[PDB]
DNA sequence: AACGGGATTTCTTCATTTCATGCTAGACAGAAGAATTCTCAGTAACTTCTTTGTGCTGGTAACCAGCACAAAGAAGTTACTGAGAATTCTTCTGTCTAGCATGAAATGAAGAAATCCCGTT
DNA sequence: AACGGGATTTCTTCATTTCATGCTAGACAGAAGAATTCTCAGTAACTTCTTTGTGCTGGTAACCAGCACAAAGAAGTTACTGAGAATTCTTCTGTCTAGCATGAAATGAAGAAATCCCGTT
């Protein structure tokens, strides 16, 4: 009877909802807002883990570590934009140099 | 104390970023900078910590503070 | 508490043969809240400009629409305006 | 150590500035904004500090080494790591 | 309803001789607003972080320290610190 | 008025609402909206103080946005605060590097 | 092609007012270039707003919220 | 270097309106009615952008020694801002 | 390629979430007065134009005044590893306060009028 | 210098505070848990700190090679009003359509050690 499996989501519809009434982002929350939102985070969360997992394979590795999330981000048109002023920990950097 | 940061240290950094010839004074133009930083960053992260009446600054006490300077640190959510 | 366990099952979804560490888990876990915080925000800033004192599924939409860029945006929409339906009719 | 070492550290991911000299450093600059007191620093809250402090000098270096290579040089200067700290805000 | 009835009240308080253009009054109010927010802003956020549902004066003070720079801080705080007691002892 | 007890001029009353209505919380202290009203008054009287000195400075008796733009960029403490801002019709600090 | 509404003489005024002396040659397109990733970037984030409450009238306030979302606060238009 | 101390001393929006006005509705039609007031706000903020843009960019021209702008600059500049 | 010490899995609980219905309510779809937004036309008329030139500036070498990377060395400084103390975040449990409700007037305010006047013409 | 368009002022009805009085809640004040973080001690283990040696980078003064500012006599086309023409924000109404409110029962998610297991030594 979980509201999450009812919306086909993995990410908590319940929790988010509540997380949405506490921080007082308003007085009333729709019955669909906390199932639409929670679904957007699932995608994004699956959107990185998608790539960050890949690079892991390209890096001859099957274990998501901070470094893999770094390249997953800095090697994607959309993400980098989004994660502008973000700084991944144990991230490292893109191997780009340039001469004269 | 500031000389806590060595030469190859600041270099390594300066190196990671893709720098060839690391000039003179540079070494102190880092101790200098890193000083302005840890400052604005610790004074912030400490005011929040004196709010909860704590004698221990919290991981989150810092993060909130970067999130004020305009730097969203990730890997530490308490 | 935290999204950790959820960030895991999904991980297995789009990648089974693959694993994760713990620091790289900290980041995920730091990622979720980072986007939550922006969406519910600008969506909160939204239901406000329009006197509405309630956040619709439409607020969060036009809210994502404004926070996620070109291509990232489009897909968060179809995963949303398709997550409300399979929630309502079923 | 040029085109050879400036591609080993990019490949690296860890810290570059020694932990303790930095640890000591934070606790002191901490001593000011407190009327002159001690203050426990989550061993946790300390690494965080650095992690960011690092990527701040690195990015701030490369974000400037493009200012050196502008005046047609290859030697970073204290001339560059201050132009940008004025071309950022 | 806007503060330009209060901004002006303070205007000719400090320079009771001087006036103001309705265009600066736009800056004025736009400003006061941009300031009301940033402070009540990171206050909602400060009462939020330290698990409470209360915004004391104590909050709207560490809230200022954190937003107003240098001596603009060490003066606005003793401008409130002073304006609150005089209230209590109404 | 409540701004009377607090002895202000900026609506201790209005803020309180504008503060419980913005959902910045669900429970607002009684000293808070009083405090913020004084902190707002200061800053607002503050900037004017400069806008209007350089207004008589620049030989003019009426404040125009330009004067607001000058008090700003001419207050080490104000420019810092008003970093991400821009005044409508305000030129700049006549400066040729 | 209305990207030519901005001109050599006009772009030179902003260039000049910005403490710029001897302008270059292509800075009369560069302008016409970035002014289009700014206005463009500010328009979208500002149109969606008009497109949210509902209407075909974009107010200075649909804009201003676009400039804040931008990271560039503007003064003098509120309400 | 004549006009420098003329326009710094002024505030009038340099770029004309109409040219600009269409320039906007055009990037708009890519997605109405514009309160004539709102077109100024999308203006005052527009020019304000360019101004502090070359300015901040000239230091890039007066660092390589140069005294003549170059697009070479409004690309290193817009590059250290992340815009 | 042999291992060091994290992930990955189970297996049990204290809460948190889903339930069930009755309600105040924010919300919405049908009217409508009217502020304006768009425009056409004008007489103004400022601006942007187009250009032929030469001045003042940028692009390359040339030849070079010193600076910074490479070492082979010298031995002090980073790591932590505990472990004790304890310096302290963290909880706890209901009095003592303290702020939210709900109203009923009672004023502080936004919005037109009209004289009164500063600073672009 | 001078008068034209923007306040300054004074007036009025109108919406938003305000004080009454409970009613919940929220802050609180030490009593001690359970944490972990300071404390030193004390070693081990590199990583720093040199001290030339000097390659070649940054200059600085020259020259060459153009690119950019400059009125000018104009007419393009941007201002500025004005009056509409009327498209549409906004305010209302009245009733929908709906999330809020519990009161607890139950299913879920955070936690405490323990066999397996992946990069790293």
């Amino acid at each position: 009877k979980t509201r999450s499996s009812r919306a086909g989501l993995q990410f908590p519809v319940g929790r988010v909802h509540r997380l949405l009434r506490k921080g007082n982002y308003s007085e009333r929350v729709g019955a669909g807002a906390p199932v639409y939102l929670a679904a957007v985070l699932e995608y994004l969360t699956a959107e990185i883990l998608e790539l960050a997992g890949n690079a892991a394979r390209d890096n001859k590795k099957t274990r998501i570590i901070p470094r893999h999330l770094q390249l997953a981000i800095r090697n994607d048109e959309e993400l980098n934009k989004l994660l502008g002023r973000v700084t991944i920990a144990q991230g490292g950097v893109l191997p780009n140099i340039q001469a004269v | 104390n500031i000389q806590g940061i060595t030469k190859p240290a600041i270099r390594r950094l300066a190196r990671r970023g893709g720098v060839k010839r690391i000039s003179g004074l540079i070494y102190e133009e880092t101790r200098g900078v890193l000083k302005v930083f840890l400052e604005n960053v610790i004074r912030d992260a400490v005011t929040y910590t004196e709010h909860a009446k704590r004698k221990t600054v919290t991981a989150m006490d810092v993060v909130y503070a970067l999130k004020r300077q305009g730097r969203t640190l990730y890997g530490f959510g308490g | 508490e935290s999204y950790s366990i959820y960030v895991y099952k999904v991980l297995k979804q789009v990648h089974p043969d693959t694993g994760i560490s713990s620091k790289a888990m900290g980041i995920m876990n730091s990622f979720v809240n980072d986007i939550f915080e922006r969406i519910a925000g600008e969506a909160s800033r939204l239901a406000h400009y329009n006197k509405r004192s309630t956040i619709t599924s439409r607020e969060i939409q036009t809210a994502v629409r404004l926070l996620l860029p070109g291509e990232l945006a489009k897909h968060a929409v179809s995963e949303g305006t398709k997550a409300v339906t399979k929630y309502t009719s079923a | 150590g040029w085109l050879k070492e400036i591609r080993k550290l990019q490949k690296s991911t860890h810290l570059l500035i020694r932990k303790l000299p930095f640890s000591r450093l934070a606790r002191e600059i901490c001593v000011k904004f407190t009327r002159g007191v001690d203050f426990n620093w989550q061993a946790q809250a300390l690494l965080a500090l650095q992690e960011a402090a690092e990527a701040f000098l690195v990015h701030l270096f490369e974000d400037a080494y493009l200012l050196t290579l502008h005046a047609g040089r290859v030697t970073l200067f204290p001339k560059d790591v201050q132009l940008a700290r004025r071309i950022r805000g």
